């Protein structure tokens, strides 16, 4: 009447994505644990744009909008700062929040491309991921145009909003032979094998199996460029442990006031 | 061609509607049973020629109805003769009554006639021997429903005597009014309109039916006859309905 | 589908799909097979959701006309025949005839 | 014009408990705990946590309504084992169980990098 | 008790007119000593069965020995006694019709229990002296054992 | 009109890959080496690259002033 | 947003004095006669002299 | 000497549940204890089931003759 004790095994580290697979636990937790890496991942990203003179031909939004959607590297950052509906002040302070700017006038006869790279933070940490391969397209200028703005980065999850979705695509997998039978194939023959198949190319599929719980989850978190696929990892399981942590107490003050 | 023709019936289907509807917006079931119109002129003395709800109504079968001569006398006349069948069917307290007691005897004698004269009438009334017909009450939906609520178990002998059934139906006959009044004109009507019910509540309950494939006993009985009433007093057609309207 | 002879789920699924229910009693059902495991089947899982003591006989779509008048009347091979006591079911596939 | 902000998917207004218990009244030792402003991530485990513990007679959640941010999760443990404590435990464990693999996760990683 | 039939019997066709489902065949077995039939439905997938493999199949209203009449529920937590240690493969159902080779005039020889376990349907058909047991609307058990011999 | 930040599927970053597209296309590169070459596994992704349409040229050449 | 429509007691017209038509002028839904036949089936005579006097075009 | 059907129709159930729902909201009496509610159609539906509501109907005959029915003398249909 307890947990269990998994266990996991990297097979792929690298500075783009990690291949890890868990062994010895529930697929709830498991399918948990993959909306977590997709949802609720602090991450900085930019949510509110100052423009204040803007003669592209896009739309006075269009700016925002792609601005919103430009990832920033916050390895060590977003731990340490706070959300900003939480924040006790005014105005969006720099211990809460990253300020931006961005000042760019086509003056030659060529047109500009105004990228991330123009982006020209007051943090050195927090900055485009430009590091370390082109920058991120913004918007074109010609002779004659412009585009000054200033806006603000703070933490948020993509709960809220598709901007503070770090990773780009899951690649969650379990049983790769067919062995639960949680899946019917019509034609077993006509379908390919999986990449964690261990079975040979005689056999189509592997035989039933009754007594089989789902074990040996396959995971492939790939990072966008904002946090790194182990850290974005070790986030998600901080966060799944704080939200329990939380309604453990919630419920302990229930139960004690009854 | 297809959309050529949904779109001349999305146009005329609406005027044929619309003249339809303004031709019976007025007619109406007054308080007296009766359907008439904005000038109290009486279109039917009974709602549908029976003063039922179009609602309650559900498609049924009449057993006494396209048989064979030799078959309807084994199935609607229980025979009193081959004691063994009673003592299978019927109770060891029940076979001796019914057999020295002659009154039972010509009690279910008439009853047998009174079947014969009602199959007669669905003859005469419904050609082409189509038993497929609309009626308030599915009788043997009840009878399940007895059955599997009483726990009736159709394999033992039941304690149901025929004259219990007799009576009961009687007096359901009785207590199932539609023409209410006990004028001679009155009751010949109520008798005309409860007269195609009254012949399938009959032809279903029976003597040797009730004994066979039913098996009921007394309170299985008791209440599927209040049932029977309770749902046909449901099922009249209630006054002030616009009923042109429902047609239209 | 989920009234098909062919149709068991375990103790999780069927206890997710009673949470489903604004007529549920509170009482788990017996399974339809306690060994080796226990395995609800798609049938006993419906009849909860029937209200009261319901009864009707209804025919399936796919219901082949030359098999009342041989054998296996009662007992249908492609399960249908669909066939309801005190609101549970006990035969047939539900469709439209009887949906 | 009428679409809700993204803020009322976790965040909690001013009056609304996080969690609330309730006693049914069809079976004995049956709770249904009401949690507010959360989805299929907090229940799916904690349903299954529970459906490890044998002394655990029923255990399932449910989503009133997806626009809805609310579940409601109901419990039905043995006479003998009351079903607050029963919630408890499977939230320890379950936290206990994350810890661990996280400290596993992470020494995996401190070994995977020149190792 | 409450053994309301026990009999060995063997499997000699499954799904002589084609196997419809793909989890459930039709067996078409038969007795030993009461030279009865069975069209038992059982889980090919979970429990695999072949031609010419006996099981000892009996027909019990209850799976205590004692014979308590349990009200019939899911539940798990029971240290009591239960027949189902002995048996590889049992069942729940409620059987629905009792059809027999009955007359009007002397009583029935050869009876037919129809029991549904819940859509796996099963005929007993047989003699009518040791089907005494069987009642409409009655709730039973399969409690089946394949044997090695 | 301009080629978008991120795949609306996936969510991976193409915003700064449609110069390296042009250039890889104009050099010797077919479409279908060029995607993988980018390293665009998924299909998802490789919408962005094919099916986006570049309407800015054409806005830009109604230049204001000059 | 372009289709959704409401009104509460919104401007009436000059001639006839009963709400307006269209979304743009802030007028109410007509209630035509096939509604008017549907509600005399139902027989909610109550209903129908409301939607046709109190909430149309009271007058003494 | 009344001949009228002796059960209550939809219509006139509808029509004095509402008609009382109206009087108790412009305070009036009750004639039923309250069980803690507030909603006056519940209260209406709470007398009618408990055969209180101090209403008579009048059934109008084609012919002009009326007839005067108590909702505590017929059989209430639902
Ligand atoms: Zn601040
Ligand atoms: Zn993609």
């Amino acid at each position: 009447p307890y947990a269990n004790q998994p266990t996991v095994r990297i097979t792929e580290l690298t500075d783009e994505n990690v291949k890890f697979i868990i062994e010895n636990t529930d697929l709830a937790v498991a399918n948990s644990i993959r909306r977590v890496f997709i949802a609720e991942v602090p991450i900085i990203a930019i949510d509110w744009v100052q423009i204040d003179a803007n003669s592209s031909v896009l739309h006075d939004e269009f700016i925002a909008h792609r601005l919103g959607l430009i990832p920033l590297t916050s390895d060590d950052i977003v731990d340490k700062l706070q959300y900003s509906r939480d924040c006790t002040c005014e105005e969006f302070c720099p211990e809460c929040s990253v300020e931006f700017t961005l000042d760019v006038r086509c003056n030659e006869d060529q047109t500009r491309h105004v990228t991330s790279r123009d982006l020209i933070s007051n943090s050195p940490r927090v900055i485009p991921v430009t590091s370390r391969q082109d920058d991120i397209l913004i918007v074109k200028l010609r002779k004659g145009q412009e585009l000054r703005l200033r806006a603000y980065a703070k933490k948020g999850f993509g709960k809220e909003h598709a901007k503070w979705n770090p990773t780009a695509g899951v690649a969650f997998e379990y049983d790769p032979d067919n062995a639960l039978r949680h899946t019917v194939y019509p034609k077993p023959e006509e379908w390919p094998k999986s990449e964690y198949s261990e079975l040979d190319e005689d056999e189509s599929q592997a035989p039933y199996d009754p007594n089989g719980k789902p074990e040996r989850f396959y995971y492939n978190v790939e990072s966008c460029g904002s946090l790194r696929p182990e850290t974005i990892v070790l986030s998600a399981l901080s966060g799944l442990k704080k939200k329990l942590s939380d309604l453990q107490t919630q419920l302990s003050h229930e139960i004690q006031s009854d | 061609e297809g959309l050529i023709d949904t779109a001349v019936k999305t146009a005329e289907t609406g005027y044929i509607q619309r003249r339809l509807i303004k031709s019976m917006e007025s007619v109406m079931v007054k308080y007296d049973a009766t359907v008439r119109n904005s000038i109290n002129q009486v279109v039917q003395l009974r709602y549908g020629e029976d003063g039922l709800a179009g609602e309650s109504v559900e498609f049924q079968n009449l057993a006494t109805l396209k048989p064979s001569n030799k078959a309807f006398e084994k199935k609607f006349r229980f025979d009193y003769t081959n004691e063994r069948a009673l003592r299978r069917t019927l109770q060891e307290d029940l076979v001796k009554d019914v057999l020295s007691n002659a009154h039972i005897q010509n009690e279910l004698e008439r009853e047998f006639e009174r079947m014969r004269e009602d199959r007669e009438v669905l003859r005469v009334i419904f050609p082409t021997g189509d038993s497929k017909v609309v009626l308030p009450c599915n009788l043997l939906r009840m009878i399940w429903n007895a059955q599997k609520i009483f726990h009736i178990n159709p394999r033992l002998p039941s304690d149901l005597h025929p004259i219990k059934v007799v009576e009961g139906v009687k007096e359901l006959s009785k207590k199932l009014v539609i023409v209410n009044g006990d004028d001679p004109l009155s009751r010949q009507a109520q008798e005309n309109a409860t007269l195609l019910f009254n012949i399938h509540l009959r032809s279903t309950l029976c003597s040797r039916r009730m004994a066979e494939e039913f098996r009921l006993s007394g309170e299985a009985f008791d209440w599927l006859l209040g049932e029977i009433e309770s749902k046909f007093n449901q099922a009249i057609a209630h006054p002030g309905e616009m009923v042109g309207a429902l047609a239209a | 589908k989920f009234t098909k002879r062919d149709v068991f789920l375990e103790r999780g699924e069927v206890m997710n799909l009673l949470m489903f229910l604004s007529t549920w009693d509170g009482k788990v059902p017996q399974p339809a097979i306690l060994k080796p495991r226990p395995l609800w089947t798609g049938k006993q899982i419906f009849s909860l959701i029937i209200p009261g003591h319901i009864n009707c006989i209804r025919t399936h779509s796919t219901h082949p006309d030359d098999e009342d008048s041989g054998p296996y009347k009662h007992i249908s091979p492609g399960d249908t025949k669909v066939v309801v006591e005190n609101g549970e079911l006990i035969m047939g596939i539900l469709c439209k005839k009887s949906l | 014009m009428n679409a809700p902000p993204a803020f009322e998917s976790f965040l909690l207004f001013e009056g609304e408990k996080k969690i609330t218990i309730n006693k049914d009244t069809k079976v004995p030792n049956a709770c249904l705990f009401t949690i507010n402003k959360e989805d299929h991530t907090l229940g799916n485990i904690i349903k299954s946590q529970l459906l490890k513990d044998p002394q655990v007679l029923f255990a399932g959640y449910k989503v009133p309504h997806p626009l809805e941010h609310k579940i409601i999760i109901r419990v039905q443990t043995t006479p003998d084992y009351s079903p607050q404590e029963a919630f408890t435990n499977a939230i320890t464990d379950l936290i206990s169980e994350l810890s661990l693999l996280e400290e596993r996760f992470r020494v995996a990683i401190k070994d995977k990098q020149e190792g | 008790a409450g053994i309301l039939f026990e009999d060995i019997f063997d499997v000699k066709d499954i799904d002589p007119e084609g196997k419809k489902f793909d989890r459930v065949s039709r067996l078409h077995c038969e007795s030993e000593s009461f030279k009865m039939d069975l069209i038992l439905d059982v889980n090919i997938q979970i429990y695999p069965v072949d031609l010419g493999d006996k099981f000892r199949l009996v027909i019990a209203s209850t799976l205590y020995e004692d014979g308590t009449l349990d009200d019939g529920e899911y539940n798990p937590t029971d240290d009591r006694p239960s027949r189902a240690d002995q048996f590889e493969y049992v069942m729940y159902g409620k059987v629905y019709r009792i059809e027999g080779d009955e007359t009007s005039t002397e009583a029935a020889t050869r009876l037919s229990a129809y029991v549904s376990y819940g859509g796996l349907l099963m005929r007993l058909q047989g003699d009518a002296n040791n089907l005494h047991g069987f009642e409409v609307d009655s709730r039973v058990y399969l409690l089946m054992k394949k044997l090695a011999f | 009109m301009i080629i978008p930040v991120r795949c609306f599927t996936c969510g991976k970053i193409v915003g700064n890959k449609w110069e390296a597209y042009l250039g890889l296309l104009q050099a010797e590169y077919t479409e279908g080496d060029a995607l993988d070459a980018l390293g665009l596994k998924r299909y998802c992704c490789r919408r962005m690259l094919l099916a986006h349409v570049d309407l800015i040229e054409k806005l830009l050449n109604y230049a204001p002033l000059e | 947003d372009d289709k959704i429509h409401s009104r509460a007691r919104g401007p009436i017209q000059i001639l006839n004095r009963q709400p307006m038509e269209g979304r743009s002028r802030d007028g109410g839904l007509r209630f035509g006669e096939m509604e008017r036949d549907c509600q005399i089936a139902h027989g909610a005579a109550q209903f129908l002299r409301e939607r046709l006097f109190e909430a149309s075009d009271p007058y003494q | 000497k009344r001949i009228t059907t002796p059960y209550m129709t939809k219509y006139e159930r509808a029509r004095v549940l509402g008609t009382r729902a109206l009087q108790i909201a412009m305070c009036a009496p009750v004639m039923v204890e309250l069980e803690g509610e507030t909603d006056p159609l519940l209260i209406a539906m709470k007398e009618l089931k408990a055969r209180k509501i101090p209403i008579i109907i009048r059934r109008y005959l084609p012919d002009g003759s009326y007839e005067d029915w108590g909702v505590d003398e017929l059989i209430i249909s639902d």
